[PDB]
């Protein structure tokens, strides 16, 4: 017989959640991968056939929950409620038996070698799941953009991650990361968005704010330029608009939020920015190489929508590397899911014949099984 | 002396068959409940589905326009009730299949259906998991068709429910 | 099974008149693969050659002014395929004639295409062994322009290749 064998995506890099079945191009869920429980007694009074509120329901739910991000960086910190971020993801957001169904997963870069086999081990022993990969994140979009050979960049939402790969191998002497993207750019915007006197706090807001975040804001191709160009302009300033039918205005808040991703010097560290640490990563890179490296800057996640970013990373890298040299950047269209889209791409192929990572296998092999079913 | 109603588990064997996915070339079109009522007893001590239509995916090539567009031609003015939809929207961003939770308590029915459907209304919303969203709804003007219904859902990713483009 | 595609033996038939030479009086002109074209099976399961212009050291003189350019007019414009090539350069020091694989896969090509393929890199380059440079092929115009065969080794040949100037 035949049937759309329905196998299961999942995909968390920098604590933004995506899940779907192989094939799709669009997720059927995304999330934060946020879980809270009570402080005391349930959302409404007595117990309910669950009290614990994953992403959505922990983000809606005010006064009454204790939280975690079971990955509060670029690392996961914690496995016990990663666990039921991804029963939740299965049972509640894809509506999915995984007892049956094959798992394509993602481990996030720059993850502790166990951090895949404590993966693994969850699917197998917890899930049950009779098939299984896991891939790095990185390659997947390298693979959807068109390399197998490159450097990747993450900025899905608690870190950038900066990701150099010769033929599906991650660099590990030169792989880099730079703990702030998307998520603290949204607290950022608020703490600019003080300036105009609005007294942000609640999620019921962080939810405006993520929505100016995706809709309204733009990296500066010249900071100085924009700021110009904005002040000879008979409008800069705008107004937003929440859905109750009340007001907001935004105006330079647009471009001062993602400037401090090219210079976290603004915002206060003293780390480089996306494309310092971008040619940091390159130039430890092996001399062979680097040359390659320069022309293949793939540019995923959900920080890499705002306008001129990538234009910007072009303009900026340029002044970086040797002249003589020619840089080339590339930003896919559903640039925000493309690690996830070539999971899916992955989730779909049946060729198991040079894998063997099953529940028979994995009682023999244990949960280092995933380090002795790839060459 | 305040007794309250309780949900039996008839409704959550309804629920879960309607709740979970199966096989997509067929038991996804016609092994999925798209709609359904649930109803207060004559007794009044418990929460039961009946007759009230249950419709299915693939009824869209058999009968209607979509299943909950016909629910919605089906409703009872003069009663309150609980209902459970399975929205599907659409775009290139998500495929959003939701399981959403429906007060119907219309304007037009009584004081003594409702404040017992009413009472009861939170204790069949903690038996169901895996609903994303809830209506309090009261009367057919708020339910009248997809696009008052997508708002209710909200976001800006309801750029089609149902089949129907918005 | 979330597995990439399997090649077998079937493209080591056609890569045995590259990893290997004849003698240059008859057999080489009659024998050597200059270019030849893979393809990812339907199925979805494994790359097989794709029986479209297999190029030589004959067909050269009758029409072909060089290998790849009669190549670069198949090679389809928006979808992803492998390719080898037998490269014939002159350098300082060295006549070279070397094997070189080709991946192509176009900027504009589908990403559910790109992923699939550009997986098998590992599994073809494991069994196209004996190969000495790579060719990424980014699209046409990419490699129309016959110096950047030169460059795509390296550029470091500097006198003749394919029989033109370089």
């Amino acid at each position: 017989d035949e049937d759309e064998t329905t196998a299961l995506v999942c995909d968390n890099g920098s604590g933004l959640v995506k899940a779907g079945f192989a094939g799709d191009d669009a997720p059927r869920a995304v999330f934060p991968s946020i879980v809270g429980r009570p402080r005391h007694q349930g959302v409404m009074v007595g117990m309910g056939q669950k009290d614990s509120y994953v992403g959505d329901e922990a983000q809606s739910k005010r006064g009454i929950l204790t939280l975690k991000y079971p990955i509060e960086h670029g690392i996961i910190t914690n496995w016990d409620d990663m666990e039921k971020i991804w029963h939740h993801t299965f049972y509640n957001e894809l509506r999915v038996a995984p007892e049956e169904h094959p798992t394509l997963l993602t481990e996030a870069p720059l993850n502790p070698k166990a951090n895949r086999e404590k993966m693994t081990q969850i699917m197998f022993e917890t899930f049950n799941v009779p098939a299984m990969y896991v891939a790095i994140q990185a390659v997947l979009s390298l693979y959807a953009s068109g390399r197998t050979t490159g450097i990747v960049l993450d900025s899905g939402d608690g870190v950038t991650h900066n990701v150099p790969i010769y033929e599906g191998y991650a660099l590990p002497h030169a792989i880099m990361r730079l703990d702030l993207a998307g998520r603290d750019l949204t607290d950022y915007l608020m703490k600019i968005l003080t300036e105009r006197g609005y007294s942000f706090v609640t999620t019921a807001e962080r939810e405006i704010v993520r929505d100016i975040k995706e809709k309204l804001c733009y990296v500066a191709l010249d900071f100085e330029n924009e700021m110009a160009t904005a002040a000879s302009s008979s409008s800069l300033e705008k107004s937003y608009e929440l859905p109750d039918g009340q007001v907001i205005t935004i105006g330079n808040e647009r471009f001062r939020c993602p400037e401090t991703l090219f210079q976290p010097s603004f915002i206060g560290m003293e780390s480089a920015g996306i494309h310092e640490t971008t040619y940091n990563s390159i130039m430890k890179c092996d001399i062979d190489i680097r040359k390659d490296l320069y022309a293949n800057n793939v540019m995923s996640g959900g920080t890499t929508m705002y306008p001129g970013i990538a234009d910007r990373m072009q303009k900026e890298i340029t002044a970086l590397a040797p002249s003589t040299m020619k840089i080339k950047i590339i930003a896919p269209p559903e640039r925000k899911y493309s690690v996830w889209i070539g999971g899916s791409i992955l989730a779909s192929l049946s060729t198991f014949q040079q894998m063997w990572i099953t529940k028979q296998e994995y009682d023999e092999a244990g949960p280092s099984i995933v380090h002795r079913k790839c060459f | 002396m305040a007794s309250g109603v309780t949900v039996n588990d008839e409704v959550i064997k309804v629920f879960n068959d309607m709740k979970v996915r199966k096989s997509s070339t067929q038991e996804e079109i016609k092994k999925r409940k798209k709609a359904v009522l649930f109803c207060l007893s004559d007794d009044k001590r418990q929460i039961i589905v009946e007759e009230a239509k249950q419709i299915l995916v693939g009824d869209i090539g058999d009968t209607v326009e979509d299943p909950y567009t016909s629910f919605v031609k089906l409703l009872p003015l003069n009663d309150c009730r609980y209902a459970l939809y399975d929205a599907t929207y659409e775009t290139k961003e998500s495929k959003k299949e939701d399981l959403v939770f429906i007060f119907w308590a219309p304007e037009s029915a009584p004081l003594k259906s409702k404040m017992i459907y009413a009472s009861s209304k939170d204790a069949i919303k903690k038996k169901f998991t895996g609903i994303k969203h809830e209506w309090q709804v009261n009367g057919l003007d708020d339910i009248k068709d997809r696009s008052t219904l997508g708002e209710k859902l909200g976001g800006n990713v309801v750029v089609s429910l149902e089949g129907k483009p918005l």
